[PDB]
RNA sequence: AGGCUUGUAGCUCAGGUGGUUAGAGCGCACCCCUGAUAAGGGUGAGGUCGGUGGUUCAAGUCCACUCAGGCCU
């Protein structure tokens, strides 16, 4: 007997595939986009809101502004109007008409910054917006939010632990905020007691960030084709002291196994999906890690990006 | 502080960065990388595909190099001119930093 | 310990959400948007794979041939791929190039037919592929095929009844091809013996098929835009013996409502699953409706239907 | 015979105290643009630093002798 209130608690509790055809059967495949709006995203944008609303700062006549051109946006306008609040996205004028008429149909106020300055005009007007009446508007800040890393040790964290029965001796998880490497790694090491796990993240590698935080050097980060990770910094959900390995996917790769997983699996997975499957190919090729069950977060769907280059013709 | 002059290599980063910027950092080159990050096309006249993130990854290598050359000298036309390569990649990483996320 | 084996095991355990600001607030929306390939057609088009390997037809060696474009040759494409099969769907020549990169993606063989004859040449080319190699190719036939209502009577009927905890008094659903208003109605009905149950079928008021039979006339059919039901003839998997109501849905009442249902409720809704809740809205204008725990099927997601008329702003 | 001096990428050349291995301009290959050519831009290829020894922690750079050219002879 269990009727949901509203769409923003009915997040989680997504299947572990074993994937029968790319790799020995060893990968285990969470797939993340039987969710809400089909993405990771849809549980960070149910406890953001769950947060701000436990620790009073989002009463009624609170508005919420996030900086956002992904799957958060998306993530943010259901639980808004799930819930019942108002929302404003910034974003370039890069973005496509159709994914605009997603978020609007949805109930989101979407101000639209000039394209040239890409994502720092868009992060710089939000805070124009919350510096107007700062009593009026929240800013949730994703990338910095201690609610993004703490749905994961309460939900995805134990959904692997107990459909591998405390098996699970690989994690893949791909970062762009580091949420989910972070809370999956503090439930099994930190609260189960596994300090065995082997946290692999995964970077593209024209932007190798991780890699050059790992080893010490300057900062070098570029463009990518890897949607949904490859931040181009080091954000404050990522701990790197937890992270154990970092493999790097050029962009041909990511596109060959998300349409590997799809006309092999059934699995419709965008490109980050696919990064990160091709890591566990990758790790597996070494012949230590032939006995170990593999994990890897599977984050979005492919009919998502529909109209770009993941569908050739 | 002891002034320096520039070697022949010096003297060419300096040039490089300043017909690199004025012919490559345009603001329709910024744009076109954007939509190339997330799939949507810019098709070329007739048949075939710009790709823009190939030539970033161009121009992020090129002000990266010639801004090291430039990094620990004294000349002030080459304190200067390391100014223009530092605040060009500043630009850049500013648009592409937490996009898609 | 539960790892599904392949992405066709995970169809199913679907949501049961109430919707606060539609109706007084006892409305019941079962979201069937979360199964695999993200609609109502994963349920069948898995268990018509699985029953296809026990009736021993679908060996190693044989082929599915459907003629069908919409969200069940979706369901079709990726049980095929995540079982091992081969799939050809034959459809029109006048199809959006998106959906056919959907299907491709998949590893489906499409097959086009002329569009000037549009779902009916869809049709008979493949049963011109099954009469060219009996023993190879295999037909499923969604519209007369007993595991379209079978899988509703094994999983949809039973998460309606141990959600509401025996609750439901009125089924809302649409019929396209019957199943999940006859299955679900089979097990409430036949199995926990709840004959108080309101079965209701929603239909077109362009293409008003199902409200012609039950009233002894001839069926006429007509075009709409509420893609999903109205099949424009009555199928052999819905029995009208279990519809106790019709309601007609007009064309600009479903995409009013479904753009009601994503902005005020955060649920992403078709064409199809406004149809359905407004149905459930003019059913609440009698008073005996008012007290009875609404329960209402939405088959689709309005991303799906993104370049549509449900979409008719900037 | 003496005192000197030239020798560094396919060509012409810089190379500051002995420290990125070693760099520029023209030319070669590719890319943007010019309907096209020139002009203009970017990335890449090309090195027994005349040869052999010594010194130094480290030699294209400092020495010793040769190989080829020019100067008064
Ligand atoms: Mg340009
Ligand atoms: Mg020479």
């Amino acid at each position: 007997s269990k009727i949901f209130e509203d769409n923003s608690l009915t997040i989680g509790h997504t299947p572990l595939v074993r994937l029968n055809r790319i790799g020995n059967g060893r990968i285990l495949a969470k797939v993340e986009s039987r969710n809400p709006s089909f993405s990771v995203k849809c549980r960070i944008g149910a406890n953001m809101i769950w947060d701000a609303e436990k620790r009073g700062v989002l009463k009624p006549g609170v508005e919420l502004v996030e900086p956002t051109s992904g799957n958060t946006g998306i993530a943010l306008a259901y639980v808004a109007a799930a819930r019942g609040y108002k929302l404003t996205l910034t974003m370039p004028e890069t973005m496509s008409i159709e994914r605009r008429k997603l978020l609007k149909a949805l109930g989101a106020n979407l101000v639209l910054t000039e394209g040239a300055k890409g994502m720092k005009g868009a992060i710089q007007k939000a805070e124009e917006i919350v510096a107007s009446n700062p009593e009026k508007y929240l800013l949730l800040q994703q990338f910095s939010n201690p609610a993004n890393p703490e749905i994961h040790e309460k939900t995805t964290g134990p959904e692997i632990w107990e459909d591998t029965d405390g098996q699970v001796d690989v994690f893949i998880a791909g970062v762009g905020t580091g949420g989910t490497l972070t809370g999956v790694s503090r439930y099994i090491k930190g609260t189960k007691g596994k300090t065995d796990l082997i946290s692999v993240a995964v970077e593209p590698t024209d932007s190798p960030v991780i890699a050059q935080a790992l080893a010490g050097e300057e900062i070098k980060p570029g463009p990518h084709k890897i949607q949904g990770i490859g931040a181009g910094f080091i954000p404050a959900n990522l701990d790197l002291k937890l992270v154990d390995k970092v493999i790097g996917i050029t962009n041909e790769e990511a596109i060959s196994t998300a349409r590997r997983l799809m006309e092999e699996e059934g699995i419709l997975a965008g490109i980050s999906s696919g990064a990160a499957v091709a890591a566990a190919l990758k790790l597996q090729e070494d012949e230590s890690f032939t006995n170990k069950n593999i994990v890897v977060i599977l984050p979005s769907s492919g009919e998502r990006y529909l109209s770009t280059a993941l569908f050739a013709d | 502080k002891t002034v320096d002059k520039l070697n022949q290599k010096q003297e060419s980063a300096i040039k490089k960065i300043d017909n690199t910027i004025k012919n490559a950092l345009k603001d329709h080159d910024i744009i076109g990388t954007l939509k190339d990050m997330d799939g949507k096309p810019v098709p070329k006249e007739n048949g075939g595909y710009w790709d823009a993130m190939q030539e970033m990854q161009n121009t992020l290598r090129g002000l990266r190099n010639h801004a090291d050359t430039l990094k620990n000298v004294n000349n002030p036309e080459a304190q200067a001119a390391y100014g223009r390569a530092t605040d060009a990649i500043n630009k850049i990483e500013s648009a592409l930093k937490g996009y898609g996320i």
